[PDB]
């Protein structure tokens, strides 16, 4: 009776495979709907207010990283306290 | 404990007993082996049945008591206290000081006990003994000891020890090496000279 | 038996090759001549090919008897329904494929609890063979299992697991107290041997080598299979330098996917 | 007295000496004299005092040690190029400074094939430079380039005047990366490329003259200077491998099903041991192709017979079916879809004498003639 | 469908051409969004904001989750 | 490939890496501070070696440590060079602890149309090989990571697919 | 090898015979075709490979003087280095069959005069070139000419 579970599993797998096939066809048409400009413009030759939002939130997320950094440093002190507890518990 | 090879090599037409010993030590210094101290194995016989009541400086607590060929008692100090009390069942049988005296050397957990053989005060032989520490099981590492023997002895390279004929797959015992030492003593006591 | 049934194949091919080769001997000598410009490029090639085909017949005759020496020695309707089950075994090998373990994985980034009795069932699967080694499972500290392994008369190994995954593994010899004075298994110590401490580093590199993100059972099975090669220690010389001792060290390092004893210098 | 002996792990018998030296004016600085020397049964062989062009590093020495292990591995390569007399340039730098290479100028061309082959291969190469990469720095690479290929593949190898092929070689742990056996196998495979490129022209002249039924029957797909495939069948339903095997001195043609249009297997393998035997005789591809074009129809149902029936083949288009152990069938394929049907169980030659085990089978042609 | 050598070839050259036909789509996709990378700078910074906002939530998604969790070992610890 | 396990003794240090190495250091914190960056240099070196093993830009030369050019003050520089399977492009760079990312890409002749033609240079078959060089800088160029910068550029100089 | 001497003795007896191809035919042809089955239905390329991997820091070209299209060839060298100062351009001499022969180089002592630096350059040339091995390529002489300029510049500076 073990054979039935594997075949039902593979039937669900191929159903999801067909769904994924059709959705990649959909997004392939969606990405291919817009291209006029060709390649070889892409090689890098040597010869507005959203940027304010980016600049202001970069240091806010860095400050959040530091604020959690002091907290996890305090937790590091706590875990260095707690690992010596079991070290000489007996 | 570890697998041991024990043999004799003579003066071998070069100067004296200790000249070849010094040649081996300077060869080992060319290899560059450090020392761990000295060693000496002393023997003494008793009889009514030949009692080999015998000692080694490597394990001074180990007082070996053997028959001529029977079981061996690696016994403690109080056995030596009990041994004195008989004196009529087992006579002293003095003048049996056949000893091997020398030094021990180490090279990357390899140990060498090399020295000369004496009948008390007078030296009439050279004892050669090679061994390795982690040799737990016997008769499985003889290629290593054979390579070590041919590495620096050159001439007089021995092989096939007597206790290797006592084939077993258990841990090598100090009684095996000890046996080898008394067989060595039997080899040297015949020639005297 | 199939050793004779496959050793007969060389002889049954060799006799037909004898027939074909003697047919070649007949017709090539019967072909007359093909000069191809110069005569010295033909008449000296005449004896060359006449030796060639006759000696081919001779060597075919000769290799016939060394194969002949080694060899030794409802009625048909229901026979047809027997071997189809046996060819269904080949049909099982039809859909196998040689792709096997190797895949084309990219980065795994987008855009749990299991009982210790499952760990016991895991350890019972592979301990059933290799009788020279033993497994002693114990959990004196928490639900994590650390195991004592004896290897014949050679090695005593403590193997600590945690969270069903690998924690640690320390190997010592055969004549040491692996327990403590209290009797518990030792946790933090050293093997007190140069070779053992040297190969513990190789063990640590090996445990970080077998990397399965989901399937640690094959990781520890490959680990103990790798360890099984270490019962041949102090008994096999090195494969490139000939001698055992490289600066006094016998070969120990078994290479990944190719298990043979080497050194760090011996790679 | 202030010296150290440094040995390259990959390259022993060679040593680095750092003659550390002192300065008298400054009691707190030093100097070095770096030397090169080789050790043989050992003897010092040469000296090379190396030139003048928080302080605990001495990057000068590590700078030297890199150029130890990255240059003297090239010693044995240039050594044996002249020792077997190959035209070759010496120690160079490949383009940008962080590079070294050896360019081979000319190769001893060939033997045993007509010598016009030697020119075009000498025309096909322009450069034979070598490079070293890989872990432990023991992976030699040789990208031997070929302009003006005779023929491309149906894949996208149909491009401009270049066929550069990476040729990698690596020696044993002993007998190091400069090993004469490594170039010994190098000439082997090139000869193996040579003998096939020899046959490339030997059928490239046989290319323009084909009856061209095999054009639509069989399509060439894979050419790689070492192997060749065909994909034959009207449905392109089977394939045959073309590859030289030097220790065999043979070709191991692989009869194989390709494409999602078949039954159970390739089934050309009944005559497998027989088709190999015929191409021992002939180096002609059409001999292979045309036998397929004839035997396609009768062998289509020969293997589909039950078993009663079996395939014990005699010669090519001498196919011999046999019913059980007392009745036999003869099938003889021919071009333009012709099959010659013998009795099988009769004797051709004796009417006084017949076959012992095959009792003769009469009345066969009447059953044929009713099909007629 | 309806002696092994066809199988090894058949499973090979399909796959090796299939990894051929796939890696070039990557390089084609490498072409298409490098086109979008250099022809306009705004879709670069749209997706740069898009990845950090989705980082901004998941940063905030855990910290007051952490805080609620922080509230969890409160009563876990006064049990004695 | 980068795995760092640190056994912390009282005065002895054991370092475990992937390639089977043990390292013992002193009390000095700088002896590990410089060593971690020296192995970060190797990390950046090998970030290109295993990158090319997937997409098939074949590797030509690779060395663990090179000393061609200047001498690095911190450690020892390494050099690796590969080439594209798609014809004209090869990547040559030497990375050092203080002098890293020296990218000089290799280009063929009769493409820049500026390399002079000698009188002996009369046949066009040898002219399609990667003779000249051109330095490409690591600054003001696309990519938000070390491998991200180079992966955009190697996929840029490619034949037309569209 | 064993019991084949009738076949060997027949061909040596039937050799130097004009009926050989017909005597063998007459004695052999019906035996195999009956039972076994019926019949079937300017400049050499050596220098071209040499200059391919020569350094771009040399711009060596042919001499405008002397004879052409002959066995002996001469190549005058051009050095365009910002690191190194100006020197006389130098000219070689290579005869026919350039592999497996040892070529030469022209001599002009007065061109390297009016400066002891040029005399030291000439002395370094006579030092390095006299120990060059036999039958070497032009890369060795070109590179030994190149390095001696730095070797004299370090002494001059
Ligand atoms: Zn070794």
């Amino acid at each position: 009776g073990t054979y039935q579970d594997r075949l039902t599993k593979l039937q669900d797998n191929l159903r999801q495979l067909s769904v994924l096939f059709r959705k990649l066809r959909l997004v392939y048409d969606k990405c291919n709907e817009n291209d006029p400009i060709p390649v070889e413009q892409l090689i890098p030759y040597v010869e507005s207010e959203e940027r304010r939002e980016i600049a202001e939130v970069n240091k806010k997320l860095k400050q959040k990283n530091q604020q959690l950094k002091q907290i996890m440093d305090q937790l590091r002190n706590l875990i260095w306290d707690i690992n010596a507890m079991l070290a000489m518990r007996n | 404990m570890g697998v041991t090879c024990v043999s004799q090599m003579p003066v071998a037409e070069g100067k004296s007993v200790q000249q070849t010993v010094e040649l081996l030590t300077r060869k080992l210094e060319m290899l560059g082996a450090e020392k761990q101290g000295t060693f000496c194995v002393d023997c003494e016989t008793y009889h009514t049945k030949l009692m080999y009541v015998m000692h080694n400086s490597e394990y001074p607590l180990s007082c070996f008591a053997l028959f001529e060929n029977g079981p061996c008692l690696i016994a403690d100090t109080n056995f030596d206290v009990l041994m004195v009390k008989l004196k009529g069942f087992f006579q002293s049988a003095k003048a049996s000081k056949i000893e091997t005296r020398g030094t021990r050397y180490q090279y990357c957990d390899f140990l060498v006990k090399v020295g000369t053989v004496t009948m008390g005060p007078s030296a009439r032989g050279i004892s050669v003994e090679v061994e390795y520490g982690p040799c737990v099981v016997a008769s499985d590492c003889w290629s290593l000891l054979l390579e070590f023997l041919q590495s620096f002895l050159g001439s007089h390279t021995p092989g096939a020890p007597a206790v290797f004929g006592n084939r077993h797959d258990a841990v090598y015992g100090p009684a095996d090496t000890m046996v080898q030492y008394m067989e060595l003593f039997n080899k040297i006591r015949k020639q005297q000279q | 038996v199939s050793v004779n049934l496959e050793a007969f194949s060389q002889a049954i091919s060799a006799i037909q090759a004898l027939r074909s080769s003697v047919s070649r001997v007949f017709d090539c000598l019967k072909d007359g001549m093909r000069n191809k410009e110069t005569l010295e490029g033909r008449e000296k090639a005449f004896i060359a090919h006449f030796q060639d085909n006759l000696h081919s017949v001779n060597r075919d005759l000769n290799e016939l008897e060394r194969l002949s020496n080694l060899v030794g020695k409802l009625y048909s309707q229901l026979l047809q329904a027997y071997k189809w089950s046996n060819k269904l075994q080949y049909h099982a090998g039809l859909a196998s494929g040689l792709l096997n373990q190797q895949s084309l994985k990219r980065s795994a980034n987008q855009m749990l609890v299991l009982p210790p009795q499952y760990v016991d069932d895991v350890i019972s699967r592979i301990d059933r063979m290799f009788p020279e080694m033993s497994i002693h499972l114990s959990r004196p500290n928490g639900t994590s299992a650390m195991l004592l392994v004896t290897l014949g008369k050679v090695l005593k190994v403590i193997v600590v697991m945690r969270s069903l995954f690998i924690d640690r593994t320390i190997v010592k010899g055969y004549n040491e107290n692996v327990y403590t004075e209290d009797g518990k298994l030792d946790i933090w110590s050293k093997s007190n041997y140069q070779v053992f401490q040297k190969v513990t580093d190789h063990a640590t590199t090996a445990l970080l080598h077998y990397q399965l993100p989901q399937m640690p059972d094959v990781v520890v099975r490959s680990f103990m299979t790798w360890l099984r090669s270490y019962i041949k220690l102090f008994q096999a010389p090195c494969q490139r330098c000939g001698k055992f001792l490289q600066d006094g060290l016998p070969p120990t390092w078994r290479d990944f996917r190719t298990l043979e004893a080497f050194h760090d210098t011996c790679r | 007295k202030n010296k150290l002996f440094i040995k390259l792990t990959r390259l022993p018998q060679y040593y680095i000496v750092v003659e550390m030296l002192e300065v008298p004016n400054k009691p707190t600085q030093l100097s070095y004299k770096y030397y090169f020397m080789s050790v043989n049964p050992a003897m010092a062989l040469l000296l090379q005092q190396f030139k003048e062009n928080m302080c605990a590093f001495n990057k000068v020495l590590a700078h030297f040690v890199a150029m130890c292990d990255t240059n003297m591995p090239f010693v044995g390569l240039r050594l044996e190029l002249s020792n077997l007399e190959i035209p070759h340039q010496g120690v160079q730098v490949e383009g940008d400074g962080f590079s070294h290479a050896i360019r081979l100028l000319k190769i001893p061309p060939c033997k045993g094939i007509t010598e016009e082959t030697q020119k075009a291969l000498d025309r096909s190469l322009l450069d034979c430079t070598f490079r070293l990469q890989g872990r432990n720095n023991r992976t030699w690479v040789a990208e031997l380039v070929f302009a003006n290929c005779p023929l491309n593949g149906t894949s996208t190898r149909e491009q401009g005047p270049s066929r550069h092929v990476y040729l990698t070689y690596e020696n044993l742990l002993s007998e190091p990366v400069g090993g004469r056996k490594v170039v010994e196998m190098f000439l082997n495979d090139w000869n193996s490329i040579a003998r096939l490129y020899e046959c490339v022209l030997e059928f490239a002249r046989s290319l323009p003259d084909i009856p061209a039924h095999l054009n639509i029957f069989s399509e060439v797909r894979v050419y790689n200077y070492r192997k060749l495939i065909l994909c034959y069948g009207t449905t392109k339903g089977s394939s045959i491998s073309i590859q030289w095997n030097s220790i065999h001195q043979k070709f191991h043609i692989s009869l194989g099903t390709v494409g999602p249009n078949s039954g159970c297997s390739n089934c050309h393998n009944t005559i497998l041991h027989q088709l190999q035997e015929m191409f021992n005789k002939t180096p002609n591809v059409v001999q292979l192709l045309q036998v397929l074009f004839d035997t396609q129809a009768p062998l289509n149902a020969i293997n589909k017979l039950p078993t009663c029936f079996s395939i014990l083949p005699q010669s090519s288009t001498h196919i011999r079916l046999a019913f059980r152990n007392m009745y036999c069938i003869d099938i003889y394929c021919r071009s333009r879809g012709v099959v010659a049907i013998r009795d099988g169980a009769y004797s051709l030659f004796d009417n006084s004498k017949l076959v012992e085990g095959f009792y003769p089978a009469p009345g066969l042609k009447t059953f044929l003639n009713m099909f007629v | 469908s309806q002696d092994q050598e066809e199988i090894r070839t058949g499973v090979d050259q399909c796959i090796q051409k299939f990894l051929d036909i796939a890696r070039q789509t990557e390089c084609f996709f490498l072409q298409k969004r490098l086109q979008l990378s250099v022809q306009k700078p705004e879709q670069v910074i749209k997706e740069d904001v898009s990845e950090l906002r989705n980082e901004l939530q998941r940063k905030d998604a855990l910290v007051q989750k952490h805080l609620t969790k922080l509230r969890h070992w409160q009563q876990v610890l006064e049990d004695i | 490939s980068i795995q760092l396990q640190l056994n912390i003794g009282v005065e002895q240090i054991r370092v475990v890496h992937r390639d089977g190495r043990v390292i013992t250091l002193s009390y000095q914190e700088q002896e590990l501070q410089d060593f971690l960056l020296s192995q970060m240099s190797q990390h950046q070196v090998h970030a290109v070696q295993q990158l090319a093993k997937v997409m098939g830009w074949q590797v030509l030369s690779f060395s663990n440590h090179v000393g061609l050019g200047p001498i690095e003050s911190i450690g020892n520089a390494s050099a690796i060079t590969v080439a594209s399977p798609s014809g004209d492009y090869a990547i040559s760079v030497r990375n050092g602890p203080e002098s890293g990312s020296k990218i000089m890409v290799q280009f063929p002749r009769n493409q820049c149309k500026d390399l002079p033609k000698s009188d002996v240079l009369q046949d066009n078959k040898w002219s399609h090989l990667r003779g000249p060089f051109k330095e490409v800088q690591w600054n003001k160029m696309e990519g938000r990571n070390f491998v991200y910068k180079m992966e955009l550029l190697m996929s840029a100089l490619s034949p037309c697919l569209l | 090898q064993y019991l084949c001497q009738p076949l060997l003795d027949a061909v040596l007896a039937n050799i130097r015979s004009p009926v050989f191809n017909h005597s063998l035919y007459r004695t052999f042809v019906p035996a195999m075709t009956a039972i076994h089955g019926p019949p079937i239905t300017s400049i050499p390329s050596v220098l071209q490979g040499e200059v391919a991997r020569l350094d771009p820091k040399f711009l060596v070209n042919l001499d405008p003087s002397h004879c052409s299209n002959n066995g002996t060839v001469h190549l005058i060298c051009k050095l365009d280095d910002k690191d190194l100062p100006s020197v006389p351009p130098l000219e070689l001499s290579v005869p026919a069959d350039y592999p497996a022969q040892s070529p030469l180089w022209i001599d002009r002592q007065w061109q390297y005069d009016a400066n002891p630096f040029l005399q030291s350059v000439h002395r370094c040339m006579t030092s390095r070139l006299l120990q060059l091995p036999d039958k070497h390529s032009v890369t060795a002489l070109l590179n030994t000419w190149a390095q001696s300029v730095h070797q004299a510049c370090l002494s001059a500076a």
